[PDB]
């Protein structure tokens, strides 16, 4: 069934689950022609998929060049979503494969099952939760790796850092979730709070900045306070 | 022209034979039915006046037997029967006309509509979807549950027809999953046609028999079983030229005669606004398209 805010600690129990993200399988700049009409020029994109308990990110890279010469594109980026997670479930040994994969949007239920038929006891679920992994092209080395490559590739990172080893999974996927939605809704302000301090690095081996137990907090409040403000602008509250 | 005798009616009961019905009253001197034409499959069913649920009925054709109907009172319904003995047979039906207690088939000469709903279906296929070896004709009611929905629970009583299902190995090749998931083309012609019905007429026939169990028995398997049968055609780019015509005219005849008040149950919405509208046929039923909005442009 749909995965909602009721069973939300489902994704921290230890059945092996992914998210799959497609919103930025296939990215276009729309452009005017020199006639005056409109085209779209594809830049490189990924496929989110991520293990919420463990942090284990797939990111694969959606290199522009397997959209050439094809039509409907965006149909197409489904069904190679579709593919593209189908093969890593069968790179993976059977006892790192999935129990479940939860998808974030609705329209890759149908490409998935038919490209999962082979794995028929691996459930394929929708999510009523609207999460923001479209903002992981906000994160800057995800970002620099999507757009730097020059042919398709399959890169692992763990989206937690090292988080881990201090608080658990929930927690970490309330911070990440947290981070995301901050950097959805005001990228250039989520931006400023991150990086403000020039004393407080990022770890050459990571996403995140290393911040104390106690820097997170105040970094926490700062990314809800964003998020509340730019809530009240969007609907004049 | 054959006949089908009943001994009796002890219970209060409407008979339909084909699109046609009548009532008949408790121990009415009734004693069956006349003037059947030969050459088409029949069936004659039953809705008893005390209990408007289970409509049954049996599919036959008299090429093959002479058939009869009879009360069975610890059953508590009209079963069908074969007399093996011809000249006792012919002796009651002919004392049975002359004492004038049967009605006449009532076919208007104009009229093809039975024809029509029939024109593929076999008696020998089906028998091979109701198994039931021992009689040359098929018991058929308002419950008995399909093969397919079983699998998702007696299985002598099951209507035994072909499994589609768009999201199995059956219909979607290895390395073709979106070509195939989007033109169902090569699981018609190639697993079904070729592979599994072997022609389009079997194909039909199935596809009539079960619009026919749903029409007569609101059967909800066989609706199920219908929808999907046209749905696979239309979800097809490349279906012989001669289907599609034929196609049209059968499911111009099943539109025709469906009951005005049963197109809410026996017409699934999705399946029709979708092969009349978005397939790659919604400009190859003509006159199913006509008939449909001049006649249910509610469902679409
Ligand atoms: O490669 C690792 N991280 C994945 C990428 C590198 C930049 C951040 O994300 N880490 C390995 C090196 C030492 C620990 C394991």
């Amino acid at each position: 069934g749909a995965m909602n805010s009721s069973n939300y600690a489902e994704l921290f129990n230890n059945d092996i689950k992914l998210f799959v993200d497609d919103t930025n399988v296939y990215r276009v700049t729309v452009h005017k022609t020199f006639e005056g009409n409109v085209a779209t020029k594809a830049i490189n994109g990924c496929i989110f998929t991520l293990n919420p308990k463990t942090g284990h990110l797939f990111l694969k890279i959606i290199h522009t060049s397997v959209w050439a010469g094809q039509k409907r594109l965006s149909q197409l980026a489904k069904w190679k979503t579709a593919e593209e997670v189908s093969a890593l479930v069968r790179s993976l040994p059977k006892e790192e494969q999935p129990k479940q994969i939860i998808v974030t949007r609705k329209a890759m239920l149908d490409p998935l099952e038919v490209h999962m038929l082979d794995f028929p006891n691996i459930a394929i679920r929708p999510t009523e939760l609207r999460l923001p992994f479209s903002a992981a092209m906000s994160i800057d080395k995800l970002s620099d790796v999507v757009m730097k490559a020059t042919e398709p590739q399959m890169v692992l990172f763990n989206i937690y850092d090292d988080w881990l080893d201090r608080i658990s999974s929930y927690t970490a996927f309330s911070r990440l979730t947290l981070l995301l939605r901050a950097l959805k809704t005001n990228e250039e302000s989520a931006k400023m709070i991150l990086l403000s301090d020039p004393t407080i690095t990022i770890k050459s081996y990571h996403l995140w900045p290393s911040f104390t137990d106690e820097q997170w907090i105040t970094i926490e409040s700062q990314m809800r306070d964003l998020i509340l403000t730019e809530y009240g602008r969007k609907y004049n509250v | 022209m054959n006949t089908v005798p009943f001994t009796s009616a002890p219970i209060e009961v409407t008979i339909g034979i084909d699109q046609y019905s009548f009532n008949v009253k408790e121990n009415q001197p009734f004693h069956g039915i006349k003037d059947i034409p030969i050459g088409h499959v029949h069936v004659i069913h039953f809705q008893h006046a005390d209990n408007s649920s289970m409509r049954y009925g049996y599919w036959f054709d008299c090429r093959m037997g002479n058939f009869y109907i009879q009360y069975d009172p610890k059953d508590g319904l009209y079963k069908m029967m074969e007399e093996r003995d011809g000249a006792k047979f012919e002796n009651i039906v002919h004392n049975f006309k002359e004492r004038q207690m049967m009605v006449s088939y009532p076919k208007i000469d104009e009229d093809d509509t039975w024809y029509n709903l029939t024109e593929f279906v076999q008696m020998d296929k089906i028998r091979k979807i109701v198994r039931k070896d021992e009689n040359q004709f098929s018991y058929v009611d308002s419950s008995m549950t399909t093969v397919q929905e079983n699998e998702l629970s007696d299985p002598a009583h099951s209507l035994n027809y072909t499994v589609i299902n768009f999201k199995s190995r059956e219909a979607i090749r290895p390395g073709h999953e979106m070509e195939d998931f989007l033109d169902k083309s090569y699981y018609l012609n190639t697993v079904m046609l070729q592979g599994i019905f072997k022609n389009s007429s079997n194909y039909f026939g199935e596809l009539q028999f079960a619009f026919l169990n749903a029409m007569f028995f609101g059967n909800y398997g066989s609706s199920l079983q219908w929808h999907a049968m046209i749905e696979l055609i239309c979800s097809s780019a490349t279906v012989p030229k001669h289907m599609l015509d034929k196609l049209d005219e059968i499911l111009y005849y099943q539109i025709k005669t469906l009951p005005e008040q049963y197109s809410d149950i026996l017409l699934n919405e999705r399946v029709w606004n979708i092969c009349l509208y978005s397939s790659f046929q919604k400009n190859s039923l003509h006159n199913t398209e006509k008939i449909m909005e001049n006649k249910y442009p509610e469902l679409l």
